[PDB]
């Protein structure tokens, strides 16, 4: 068939008339961003002639084309740690979560690390993890999983506990539903809308981030 | 380590920051050579509760550079020339 | 080792001009990496094979030297494309993305020119020496909710403010630094105390 | 068939007209010893970047 | 024989090499931006609109992945949306009242002023609007009263 863009909505305009919200929706949406590769290095004479010293007599006729090789495949496996670096290591504090998770009605337990999973994963990232499956090597990257994973806590720590003043200095605390007032009012709307209707802000956003996982886990 | 067999180095329980990556979470550093399992930062644990606030009282001015490169040497080569002289 | 990313780059091309000019001493199979000594030693079939030789063997050097070079022209590219974005938005204007115009919040920046490069020194707004205080969402004034215009309640123990969020400024609470919405019976966490009437 | 590598123990267990073993890059990674019908694992001998 | 395996196998090398700095460039650009979305929609509220998910962005939340990070992205979406007959000036005592930062709002025989992302009318007073000049220029103003407190 020839295909659709869209549904047509024709905007009911007048010179007159305006559209004013009267509710709102706490919407979670996912964003999937790769960082890195696996950094492989080929040992070019190895690779071309293995064990045979003639191949490698006649390899060196040709100059340095297996140090250029070489040499370009080490700056793609530092760049890959230079990349995984500046996407996580933004922070110099390992900020922590307090024991009592009380945030005026706001659940982080899908986001905060599981304390009984040794691999002090969220469960998020846990799903995330399980649902990724001749002179050639593979380097181990500098970061590892767990060291990822707790920077990535640190960030969440941070924006949980301080808003965004850790970001940008020392870390300053501030009750959640304030922060989420502040949050609101950079979008222009006044902090009442957000005291007046926080348990309903509270129970939207609960509700979109078990959407969230169970989106994950549904789709593959 | 998981990176390999490392030679020379006197590996140590406690966690510094990275001096020279080794990889999976090893670094080295000279102190004799050693090498440790790295420490991404201090903890610091924000002191959170439901009705309390931190306010600045005060301010630093901080000046910071940032390099960023913007062309390249223009280099031209002739092929024929470069080839066969 | 402050240079470094423009002496990164430096190196980068003298290198790759160097490994290119370093090419020509191979001889790539052939008898001799020198024409003129192939041109004078061997007759024409032969030596138009051996020349054959070299001339594949240079062309791929050149090929590939200058594969790498397009790959770093993207790069430069790329990142000048990034230093016109940091000139447009922290030198020609005040930015309000975190992080881009360096570390805290930004307040202008200035230009200086290097080899190959621009360097920007960004001027920066960093709090310092932070003070806790004790905070509520609003104040209940007969009957009424109150909320700050654009400050924050804060108290020191006994007397509630209003200050500013980035700096402690402590004032009176009052009418005109507050507006009414509501009662007290909903707001969570609302407090007692009173409000000046100018 | 020839090559270089270490012969350790297999545990897989091969039907008995088949003699060699591959995966999926095509290299010989197993192998049946023709004296004794046991089946034995090619390791590549150690390699590694200093 | 050896020479044509060597050039062969070289060839193939080179290639690979090609692709693998072709892939590492895009791999590069991608973890760029993902550490501006890191900077602009974790450590901040971003005012650019799509940056930061579909809606008015409120905040977000960073997640590990194997060779990658998830921005959970928490937005705002308005609802529930209600016509209203609005006007750009209100006309009171021979002078022209502007909203400080909310609309004129009308429905259907009283006025309000209310702020632009959320229904909450108010009495249109001195106190949030402000005037400037006669109702003679502005196109549309409509009269209504303004209270005094
Ligand atoms: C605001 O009023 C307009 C017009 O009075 C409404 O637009 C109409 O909506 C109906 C129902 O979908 C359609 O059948 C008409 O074709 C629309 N007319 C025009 C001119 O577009 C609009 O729905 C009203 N808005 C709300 C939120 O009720
Ligand atoms: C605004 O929308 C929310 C839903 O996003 C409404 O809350 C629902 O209200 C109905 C009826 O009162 C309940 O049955 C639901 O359980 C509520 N949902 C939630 C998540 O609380 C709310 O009533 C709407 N408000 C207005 C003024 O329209
Ligand atoms: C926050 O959310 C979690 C997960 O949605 C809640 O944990 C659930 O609690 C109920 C009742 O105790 C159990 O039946 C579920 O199995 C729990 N889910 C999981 C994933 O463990 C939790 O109760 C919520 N509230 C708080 C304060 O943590
Ligand atoms: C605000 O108060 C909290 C708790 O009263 C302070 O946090 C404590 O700081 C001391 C000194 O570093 C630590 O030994 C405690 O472990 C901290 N407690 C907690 C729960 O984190 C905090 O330092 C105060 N802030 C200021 C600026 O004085
Ligand atoms: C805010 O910080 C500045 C420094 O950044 C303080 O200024 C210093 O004050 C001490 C004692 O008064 C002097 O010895 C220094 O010479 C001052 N430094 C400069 C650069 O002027 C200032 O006192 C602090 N103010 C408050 C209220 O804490
Ligand atoms: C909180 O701040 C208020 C205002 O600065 C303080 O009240 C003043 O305290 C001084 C010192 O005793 C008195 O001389 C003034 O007369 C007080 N003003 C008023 C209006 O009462 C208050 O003492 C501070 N509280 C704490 C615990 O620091
Ligand atoms: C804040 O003030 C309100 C009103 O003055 C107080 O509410 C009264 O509380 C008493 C005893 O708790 C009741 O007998 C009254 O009926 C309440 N009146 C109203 C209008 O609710 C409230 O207790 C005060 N809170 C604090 C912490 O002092
Ligand atoms: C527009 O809004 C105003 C204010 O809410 C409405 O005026 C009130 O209407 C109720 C219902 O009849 C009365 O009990 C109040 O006494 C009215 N207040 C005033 C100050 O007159 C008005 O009815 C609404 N108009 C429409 C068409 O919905
Ligand atoms: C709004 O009010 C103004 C002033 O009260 C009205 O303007 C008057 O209109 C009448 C008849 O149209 C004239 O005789 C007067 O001379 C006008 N006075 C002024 C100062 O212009 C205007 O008509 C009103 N508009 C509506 C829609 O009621
Ligand atoms: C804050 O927590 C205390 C208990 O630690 C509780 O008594 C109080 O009601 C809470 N206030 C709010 C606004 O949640
Ligand atoms: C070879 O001889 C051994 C013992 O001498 C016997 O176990 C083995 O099965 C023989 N090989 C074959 C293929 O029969
Ligand atoms: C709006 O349009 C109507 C006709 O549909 C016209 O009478 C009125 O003057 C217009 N108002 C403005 C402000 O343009």
């Amino acid at each position: 068939y020839t295909m659709s863009l869209g549904a047509e909505n024709s905007v009911a305009y007048s010179n007159n008339s305006i559209a004013i919200p009267t509710n709102f929706t706490i919407s979670v949406t996912t964003e999937i961003l790769p960082v890195s590769m696996t950094k492989t290095s080929v040992d070019c004479t190895m690779y071309i002639c293995g064990d045979s010293t003639e191949c490698s007599n006649l390899l060196l006729q040709y100059g340095s084309f297996c140090t250029q090789l070489n040499r370009a495949l080490t700056g793609i496996a530092v760049e890959q740690d230079k990349n995984t670096q500046e996407v996580f290591a933004q922070v110099k504090q390992i900020y922590k979560t307090p024991p009592i998770k009380d945030f005026g009605g706001f659940n982080f337990s899908q986001i905060l690390p599981d304390p009984s999973k040794p691999s002090k994963r969220s469960p998020i990232e846990d799903l995330l993890f399980n649902k990724v499956t001749n002179g050639l090597t593979v380097l181990p990257p500098l970061l590892t999983d767990e060291m990822i994973a707790q920077y990535t806590s640190a960030l969440l720590a941070g924006t949980i506990t301080s808003g965004w003043t850790f970001g940008a200095g020392p870390a300053l605390q501030i009750p959640f539903p304030m922060q989420m007032a502040y949050r609101f009012n950079g979008i222009g709307v006044t902090q009442n809308v957000l005291y007046e209707n926080q348990k309903l802000i509270a129970n939207q956003f609960n509700s979109a981030i078990g959407k969230i996982q169970d989106s994950l886990s549904s789709t593959p | 380590t998981r990176a390999g067999c490392l030679i020379g180095a006197e590996h140590v329980n406690n966690s510094y920051e990275c001096d020279i990556p080794i990889g999976a979470g090893i670094c080295a550093s000279y102190q004799s050579i050693i090498a440790y399992t790295m420490s991404l930062g201090a903890e610091n644990s924000v002191a959170y509760s439901n009705n309390s606030i931190a306010i600045p009282t005060n301010f630093t001015i901080s000046v910071t550079t940032e390099i960023l490169p913007v062309s390249m040497t223009k280099t031209s080569v002739d092929c024929t020339m470069y080839i066969c002289g | 080792s402050a240079l470094g990313k423009l002496q990164d780059v430096v190196n980068q091309n003298a290198q790759a001009l160097n490994t290119l000019v370093k090419q020509l001493s191979s001889n790539f199979g052939a008898i001799s990496s020198v024409l003129n000594d192939i041109l004078s030693r061997l007759d024409p079939p032969e030596a138009e094979v051996q020349i054959d030789r070299l001339i594949t063997g240079r062309l791929q050097s050149l090929q590939t030297y200058v594969t790498q070079q397009l790959i770093r022209a993207a790069e430069i590219r790329a990142s000048a494309n990034l230093a016109a974005t940091k000139m447009s938005e922290c030198v020609l204007g005040q930015s309000k993305r975190v992080d881009f115009c360096g570390k805290g919040y930004h307040l202008m920046s200035f230009p200086q020119s290097a080899p190959h490069g621009v360097v920007f020194l960004h001027v920066t707004y960093v709090p310092a020496q932070e003070k806790n205080f004790t905070t509520a969402p609003a104040i209940c004034h007969d009957g009424k909710a109150h909320f700050p215009r654009e400050g924050v309640f804060v108290s020191n123990g006994t007397h509630w403010f209003v200050t500013q969020r980035n700096f402690y400024e402590p004032q009176i609470i009052t009418t005109d630094n507050t507006f009414v919405s509501g009662n007290c019976d909903v707001v969570i966490g609302i407090v007692n105390n009173t409000v000046y009437d100018p | 068939l020839t090559g270089t590598g270490v012969l350790t123990e297999s545990n897989k267990k091969f039907l008995p007209f088949q003699q060699f073993g591959r995966d999926i890059a095509d290299t010989t990674d197993a192998v049946r010893d023709p004296q004794t019908l046991e089946i034995l694992d090619i390791t590549p001998c150690s390699f590694g970047g200093v």
